[PDB]
Order: C-alpha cells, then structure tokens, then sequence
C-alpha cells in the first residue's frame, strides 16, 4: 500500500511538473513578443510627455505604460521612487532592448550632466549592449530660447564657436539657420561619445520631438524593429 | 565646528590603536603547521531548465530539497533538486525582484525588488492553490535581500540605506536599523537568531542586534561597494564579497579585518558570497562568468566552477553542506557537489 | 578606512595660481579614475572634470574649459587641481570623488550629499 | 557635513566605543582552527562521499 | 499478330506484371547493352565512385561527434542529410561487393526479379529506396527551414522542439510510399551494378513513384531557397539606405547559392537521365525485338522505322551523378 502510494504521487508531482512546464512554455510565446523599454531622464526633461494619447488607458516605484503599433505591444518602464543613486538598480535592466534617454535642450549644467548620465550609461559594463533611443524634447522651448538672445550657447560650450551645421543634416522648413545648427550641435555633442566606445553592438537613434508631436510611437516602433535586425543579424556571426 | 572634527579624529585613531594593538600577530602564519587544501573541483550533477528570463536571487530552507528561483520575468518557481521538477511557479505582480526567501518551516515564500514591496505567499494552503498571503509595504527604496528567521517576523534590506525587521501578522515595523550611507545591498542572519549583518555601498559592513534598534559593531576595509555577505557557521566570524575582486573574512569578537582573498589576474566583482558547512571552503560567484573556491585559512585557490554563459547572480549552500547551488544570468541554475 | 583628505583653497587673491590638492588612503589609488565636482551655495552638485587611470584621458566641462587643469601621481599617491587666477561665479565648496569600481569608464558621482567616497571638501570665494 | 550628522554619528562612535569586549586575533584565528578541525569529517564538500551514501550521485 | 511474348522469357507465376499487355513476360537477366568488358568497366568505374563518394561524405560524417551545440534549427536537417546519403554510398558500395551473380532471378531462363519473388532484394531495396526519398526530403526540411529562419525569422535556436514534428514527415512520407514498391509486386533488380531498384524495366515506376515526388521535392525546395534569398535581400535593401556598408551578406548569399546549386542542377541532370530512360525504353524494346526477332523466332514488328540504341556516356554520368547529390554538405564542412 505504502509503495502504491509512493508511485501515485510520484505519477501526480511529475502530472503537475508538466503542466506548470506546459504553462511556462506557453507564457514564453507572450512574453518573447511584447518589447521591453525602460525611459530615463530628469525632472525637467518632460518624462510623460512622449506618448499622450496612450499615456491614460482610460504603485509609484515604476510608472508603466502599455501600448500597442502595429499588433506589436511596447511595455515601457519608468523608474522614480528610489534615490539619486542608480548604479546598482541599473543593473537590474540588462535585458531590456531600448533606453528611451529624454534630454531637454532648453535649460543647461542640466545638458553637462545629462551629458554624463549618457556616457555612464553608453560605457555600463552591463549596458554595453542596449541600444539607446535619445530624445531631444523641449525643441520648440530651445526654437524662441536661441532667438530671445538672452543666453549665449559660447558660455556652456566653448566649442560652439568652431561648428559648423553638418551637409548631411536636412533642416526642417520654417527655421533660421542658427536654430539648426543649435540642435545638430547638440546632436553631435551625444553623438561624440555615442561612437567613441561602442565598437559595434549597440548605437543610437537621436530623434527631434515636442509636446505637440503625435508620431512618437512610430520612431520607437522603427528604432526597434531596426534593433532587433541587428540584433539578429549579429547573433548569426554575421559581422 | 573644529571640536567636533578633532572629536572625530581622536576616536578614530583611538580605535585604530585599539585595533593595532590587538593585532598581536596575523592569521596567515599561524594557519602553516597546516596541510594545503587538495583541488576538488566539483562537477555539474544537474542542471536547472524553465526560467524565461535571468535569474536573481536563490534560497534553500532548512530541508535540502526544494529550491527557491527568482526571475526578471516575474516567476518564483520552486524546484525539487533531486529529481528535477518544478513544484510551484508563482506568477508575480511587479516582474523586478532581486530577492527570495525561504521560511525555517514550508509554509510561506517571500519576494521583493523595485516594487518596494516585499510579497509573501503561503504554498501549504487549505484550496490547495499559491496566492498573495502578505504585502509588507514601507519602505522607500528598492529591496535587496529579505530574509526569514520563523514565521512570524522577517528581516529586510532595502537601497533607502536603512534596513528592517517586520511582524508579519500586524503589517507593520517591529525595528528599523539606520545607519549606514548607502545602498545596503545583502543581509545574512547569524544561526543562533540573535545578531544579523548588512552589507553596504559604504564599503562597510555593519552588525546589528535584532533585540534593540541600536548598532552594535561596523566593519570597514573594502574599497569599493559590498554585493554579498555571509556569517561563519560558527556565528563569530564572516565574509564580505565587494567590487574590487577581493573578498574579506573579518571576525566578529576582535573587530579586525582578518583576511584578504584576492589575485592580481582577477579584476571583476564578486556577487555572490556562501560558506561551507563546516567553514573550510569559501565559495564566492565572480562577474567573470565563473565562480571560485578558496580556503579560510590559507587563502589560496582551493579550485575554480565554471559552466555559465553569463554573470553570476546567487550563490547557496544546503544547511547539510551537500549540494551547492548557482544561479547565473543565462536562465540556468547549477547544482554541484 | 579609505578617506579622502583635501587641502587648499579659500580666501585667494585673484590673479594668482594656487593647487588644491587632494591626499588619498585606503584604496590603491593608481587603479580607480577621479572626479572633481562642485557645490555652489543655493544650487546643486555640478560635475566639474574627471581624469582617468594613467592621466591620459582628461575631460573638463565648459564653464572650466582652457583655465583649471587637473592631475595625479600615483607614485605619492596624490592628486591635484591647479587654478589660474579666479572667477567671481566660482565662490563653491569642491569636493574630489571617485567611482566605486577600478576598471570601468563609467562613473556615478553626483547626489544629493549621499554619495560615500567622496571627501569633506574645501570652501573656495573671491 | 551637517552638525546633526556629525553629532548623531559621534554619539554612536561613542556608544560603540563603551563596550569594547575586544580580544586578542590569535586566539580568535585559533577558534577559527578549532571550529574548522573540529567539523572537517562532516563536511559533505571537502570529503568526497560515495555515490550510494549521499542522494547526490 | 503484333508483339508476342518470347519461349525464353516465360515467368514461374502470377506475378501481377504486364509486359507490353502480355502476362508472364519477363526481360533477361544480362543487361546485354554492355557487350564485352565493358560493363566491368562500368563496374570498375561505379566502384571508384563508391570509393570516391564515401571518401567525401566521412569528412561530413564525424563533423557530428565534435560537438552536439552549434548546429541550430535551420543547420538541423543538414547533418541527417548528409549521414543518409554517407550510408547510401555505403550500402551501394557494399552491393557493389554483394556482386550481380546474386542479383536477378536465377539454358537460357535467366531472368530479372520482378516482384516479391526475391531473396535479397526486400531489405536493399527499402534502404537504397527509403533512404534516398528520406535524403530528399530532408533537404527539403532544410529548405523549409531556412524560409522558416529567413523569411520569418522565428527563433533559430527555439524551434528546434519542433524538429520531431518534422521527422514524422521526414521518415514518414518515403515511408509511406516504400511499401506499395514491395506490395502488389513492383520491384526489380539492377544488373549492371547489382542492385534490386526500381524503374528500371517497366513504364508505371519512374513515373509515379520515383521521378514525381523526387521532382515536386526540388520545386518546393528550389521554391522556398528562392523565397529565402529574396527575404534576406530584402533585408539587405533596407542596408545601403543610411551611412552604413555590408559585406558579409554578399559571403553568405554566394555561400548559399553554390551550396544550392551543388544539389539542385545536379538532381536537375538526374531527372533528364530518368525522362530520357523512361522515353526511350518503351521503344527500346521494340527495336531491341525487331533486331533480335530473328535469333527468338518470335514475329518481327512490321514498322521499326526508327532503330535506338541506349549510349555509354549517359549511363556513365548517371551512375556517377545519382550518387554526387550526397557530397554537397561535405562543401558545408569545408
């Protein structure tokens, strides 16, 4: 009697082994499908301000956001009620695919440390292979701060002076040229050290966005299918 | 305010000079009329598959059996080490823990991460079904390590560089221990329940009292932040694993730094610090894919396990010394004996 | 322990050079990279440079760019700041920090007085 | 730093101060030999066991 | 009158066989197309491709004892592939060594084995048979797995659990279709290498059994390889649109290809021989018996205006190219 019932719930932990492996394994499906993002960026930097119209879908350590492009879902991640400290819950975020990095470029001071927060990230031993998305928020802020002429961009960077708005830049209509060359030079002020270190791997997608623009989702969708290719394309030794 | 600085600098050269002349002689020549440890290396007896994402965290309980897994994905699933078979997968609300706890007894489970929670589950219930027992909520930093001591009060590091103790019941603080400067990032409990210690990001480790609130002893002499922590089995010592590749076996009656493990082809941090059953090998997880055992009283390398693909994440050891038990970041965890 | 103890600075005539000199014990001093950050009365914990290891790699931020220098030597295990002349927006407390990890380039050491190597620091106005 | 800081943590160096109970590292290495030889033939670890005695085969 | 069954080529029972409308006819044992050394020749020369066929193949046959991780989903079907064919080349080599004496149905009643009326020829015959429709097959799964791989782009390392799915197609459709051969008496035996395999002396085999599902393998194969290379450089016209260059994929498109085009346009000749055989044989009886209508005393068919003669070369390449489709993983391995 004793060795029947031995082999029963032997027979009845592996019958419920399986079908919590069968459940895992169904979840797997789900789970490898809906992209992960996790946002940063400071106080000032409009962090709710990317995405508005699925920003309500009708607790306070990380604020969610569900949505979906393309009958492809986008889970993004923002992390506000720990400290100043960030080396070590960092770490936490290996396997996300995106870094969705919010820089205002109207206050600066607040762009040297962005700055820095940047290179920190880009140069993570355990960030080394995410790719970040980087947002230039405030551009309109940053369209009548440069023309007010109140504050000097020479003051904060020394090396404006001897810049020049690149040929492959395309300005959008509409501006003086002095806003352009603004907003590449702080493009190319991310950029110096988004192809310093990186030798291949991960890079950057820098995209120029406001409060008023509603295609936010769509350049997340692209920055992510164009990082997965590539993220299969380097998986297949295919250098 | 220059009294209060001299103040400061007169009772720390008053413990350095303590500390100096208590170190009548060190322990590395005394541990010579000794025997050299032989290499014993171990090799994977099974492997662990099913986990979805990277695992974290990792506890064994009291019967060396059933394993507690924590992953990113948000999955506890508890393991038969013999056999090979998922008991239980509990699903998680916040998909971000760093940590898991095992009660003395089987009956409850513990989690916690960046939700700032620290959730409790029974297993052994009357429907027969895995639900949330407890959501002990306070603190406001991100957990690290929660540890049991019965089943009716837990103790829990957090990243608000104050750690706690809890009623379960009540919900509510029995303790809180303040203190340290920075992130508290391990917690081990003595064996006899009396005394327990955290681990910072001060290079500091701290040892508290769990009867009073107060701070009865701290430890300096890392160089960089603390990721591990673990008390000697005899109770009267212990070993901090920090991020400049060296562990240190400190003790806890001289108040002295004992033992420096390290190696000058080792540059990587160390995360994962367990003991054996009876001391002798020390068992410590590296960022370099690997993990590595030395001795307590020679400090050599007494051998090298390697078989992860990528970073070690927890390191444990059975209350009966038998199995060892790592679990990396490549979704895989590693019994080895 | 490892502390970081500093020294100089304070009332300075404008028009000369001084060095800030920082002295390091505890933590071998030639495998770690160091930061000069800055503390204004009513603003926040600014960045102000960073050198590396060997010295080679040396980065300033703007408002210092051309006019403070940084450097080290390991060998008496030392580091200093060398100032020309002053500024009337640099009246700061300094305080000279390093990142808790040797063989990385990344660093975090900026917060809100919570960081924990980082020294006491000296009051500099003009 | 803060008055409050330095006052708080000079009170606790000076709390910590009032109970020594330091000892000597000798003989503090010496219980560490002694708990270690005391316990070394029942350490699963260090001794290899059989396959038929330990259920870890 | 028309055609009428020769005295010497009378079978021993109702094997089921019509030859030309007529029962219990049977053709000879002797190839006899082969006059003089020339078959041993043909003989001397198959057995050099054995020994050049399988000293191919075994550098892609221990390429699986080195390691089991490192061959994905896609690199699946490839090793099965290539091991099948290894013993292929094998089992014909060794019926090869087996030698034609054994071979037919043993003055002149010496005839060809038609049917279940064998000794030797069930088990070389669901081998040779069985395993060269599974090679086929499995290079179609490879197929399919790479438009699986990159056309979708599933998992590459994940679908893998699926694998036994496919092997239920892979050992099952020859399977499925390797019993009728031996069922109702349809399998008959080589007499120029030795060797009991199908289609040689009849016109219902070759035609629906062996040449049409061997031929809607490749078109299928050759189908999705197609869709495969198309997705892949569509993936590469998304490159070359931003500041950013690509080498590699050039490697891998020519890799694929030749490695494609060393077993596609080969088993492409395969099926020119079988076509030009299965056309012309069923003349080639009618001018074999208006030549030989004479030496049988058997009537003469009145209008054999056009006289056919198989050739040397043709079957020279045929029994060189038939096993040739087995080496194209040893360039994998290269």
């Amino acid at each position: 009697s004793k060795t029947e019932d031995k082999r029963a719930q032997k027979r009845a932990e592996k019958k419920r082994s399986k079908l919590i492996d069968k459940q895992l394994q169904d979840e797997k499906m789900g789970y490898m499908c809906t992209h992960r993002l996790l946002l940063l960026g400071a106080d000032n930097s409009g962090k709710s301000t990317i995405v508005k119209q699925m920003r309500i879908l009708h607790t306070s350590g990380i604020f969610e956001t569900k949505f979906q492009v393309d009958k492809v879902n986008f889970h993004m991640f923002d992390v506000g009620g720990q400290r100043d400290e960030r080396r070590k819950w960092i770490q936490c975020f290996n396997d996300v695919t995106a870094i969705i990095f919010v820089v205002d470029s109207s206050d600066y001071n607040r762009l040297q440390e962005a700055l820095n927060l940047f290179k920190s990230i880009w140069n993570n031993r355990w960030l080394r292979t995410i790719s970040v998305i980087l947002f230039l928020n405030k551009q309109d802020l940053l369209a009548e701060k440069v023309l007010a002429g109140k504050s000097k961009i020479e003051d904060y960077f020394p090396e404006f002076a001897r810049y020049t708005t690149p040929e492959d830049a395309t300005p959008e209509p509409g501006e003086d040229p002095r806003v352009t060359r603004a907003k590449y030079f702080i493009r190319d002020e991310f950029l110096r050290i988004s192809t310093a270190s990186g030798d291949g791997r991960h890079y950057c997608y820098p995209h120029f966005t406001c409060a008023v623009d509603t295609e936010n989702a769509r350049r997340i969708f692209n920055d992510c299918r164009d990082i997965i290719q590539r993220m299969h394309l380097r998986q297949y030794e295919l250098l | 305010l220059d009294q209060l600085r001299q103040e400061a600098e007169q009772l720390k050269n008053q413990i350095r000079d303590a500390r100096k002349a208590c170190a009548d002689a060190t322990l590395s020549q005394i541990t010579n009329n000794i025997d050299p440890v032989g290499r014993i290396q171990m090799r994977t007896r099974r492997t662990l598959r099913g986990h979805l994402a990277k695992i974290y965290a990792m506890h064994w309980g009291t019967d060396s059996r059933l394993l507690v897994s924590a992953s990113q994905d948000g999955k506890l699933i508890i393991w038969d080490s013999y056999t090979t078979n998922k008991v239980h997968a509990i699903p998680l609300r916040s998909s971000w823990v760093m940590t898991c706890a095992y009660a003395p007894s089987g009956n409850y489970v513990a989690c916690g991460g960046l939700d700032n929670i620290c959730s409790i589950y029974n297993l052994k219930t009357r429907e027969g079904n895995v639900r949330v027992s407890r959501e002990l909520a306070g603190h406001t930093g991100y957990l690290s390590c929660c540890r049991f001591l019965d089943d009716n009060q837990i103790v829990t590091s957090s990243g608000d560089t104050t750690c706690a103790l809890w009623d379960i019941e009540t919900g509510q603080q029995t303790t809180t221990f303040t203190g340290h400067t920075g992130d508290v990032m391990s917690l081990s409990l003595a064996p006899d329940t009396r005394l327990f210690v955290s681990g910072a990001c001060d290079a500091s480790a701290k040892l508290w009292d769990v009867r009073e609130g107060m701070c009865r002893q701290t430890f300096t002499g890392h160089e960089s932040d603390i990721n591990a922590i673990c008390f000697f089995p005899n109770g009267n010592a212990f070993a901090t694993g920090s991020d400049d590749a060296t562990c240190r076996l400190f003790d806890l009656r001289a108040d002295q730094e004992l033992m420096t493990y390290s190696h000058d082809n080792i540059i990587c941090g160390i995360t994962s610090v367990s003991f054996s059953k009876s001391g002798r090998l020390l068992l410590a997880g590296y960022d370099d894919f690997n993990c590595n055992v030395w001795d307590a009283l020679k400090a050599d390398r007494a051998g090298v396990l390697a078989g992860h693909d990528n970073r070690v994440s927890c390191l444990g050891v059975t209350d009966d010394g038998m199995a060892v038990a790592t679990g990396s970041w490549d979704s895989f965890l590693k019994i080895w004996n | 322990q490892v502390q970081l103890q500093e020294s100089g600075g304070g009332l300075v005539q404008p028009g000369g050079s001084l060095r800030l000199s920082c002295a390091a014990s505890g933590f071998t001093f030639s495998n770690y990279k160091m930061n000069w950050v800055r503390q204004a009365p009513g603003k926040g914990l600014e960045w102000v440079s960073d050198i590396s290891q060997s010295g080679a790699s040396i980065s300033y931020t703007g408002s210092v760019k051309g006019r403070f220098t940084i450097s080290r030597d390991n060998a008496k295990n030392t580091l200093y700041l060398q100032m020309n002349s002053l500024k009337p927006e640099d009246t700061a407390v300094y305080y000279c920090a390093r990142c808790p990890a040797p063989f990385t380039r990344d660093c975090f050491d900026v917060t809100s007085t919570t960081y924990a190597y980082r020294g006491q620091g000296t009051q500099v106005t003009v | 730093t803060a008055s409050i800081a330095q006052a708080r943590k000079l009170v606790e160096q000076l709390k910590m101060e009032a109970n020594i109970d330091r000892i000597k590292v000798s003989k503090a290495a010496a219980d560490l030999m002694a708990y270690c030889e005391a316990h070394a033939k029942e350490d699963p670890l260090l001794t290899p066991v059989p396959a038929s005695e330990n259920p870890f085969r | 009158i028309g055609f009428w069954c020769p005295r010497h080529l009378k079978t021993s029972g109702g094997q089921g066989y019509k030859f030309l409308g007529i029962d219990q006819c049977a053709p000879p044992c002797p190839n006899m197309y082969f006059k003089s050394d020339e078959l041993e020749f043909a003989k001397s020369f198959i057995g050099t491709v054995s020994i050049f066929c399988l000293c191919a193949t075994l550098f892609t046959f221990l390429t699986f004892l080195i390691d089991v991780r490192r061959f994905r989903y896609p690199e699946r079907p490839i090793i099965y592939y290539s091991v099948c064919y290894s013993i292929v080349s094998l089992m014909y080599f060794i019926g090869f060594l087996l030698g034609d004496s054994t071979a037919c149905n043993k003055e002149l009643g010496d005839t060809v084995v038609l049917g279940s009326q064998n000794k030797a020829c069930t088990v070389l015959f669901m081998l040779l048979y069985f395993f060269t429709m599974a090679g086929t097959v499995w290079w179609v799964i490879l197929t399919i797995t790479w438009f699986l791989a990159a056309g979708r782009k599933w998992s590459c390392e994940a679908i893998e659990q699926k694998a036994v799915w496919f092997h239920a197609v892979a050992w099952g459709t020859p399977g499925f279709l390797t019993v009728m051969l031996l069922a109702m008496n349809k399998v008959e035996g080589d007499n120029i290498s030795g060797v009991c395999f199908v289609g040689l002396y009849d016109l219902d085999a070759s035609r629906y059994f062996v040449l049409l599902p061997l031929c809607l393998c490749v078109f299928v194969g050759l189908s999705l390889l197609l869709a495969g290379i198309i997705s892949l450089n569509h993936v590469r016209q998304v490159i070359q649109h931003d500041g950013r260059n690509q080498e590699k994929l050039k490697k891998f498109m020519i890799r694929i290809g030749v490695f494609s085009g060393l077993y596609l346009v080969p088993l492409v000749t395969l099926l020119g021989c079988y076509v030009y055989e299965q056309v012309n044989r069923i003349t080639w009886e009618i001018t074999w018996v208006s030549d030989h209508c004479r030496q049988y005393h058997i009537p003469c068919p009145y209008q054999a205006k056009a006289k056919a003669r198989p050739e040397l070369a043709l079957f020279m390449i045929k029994y060189l190219m038939t096993l040739i489709v087995g080496i194209s993983a040893v360039f994998w391995v290269g």
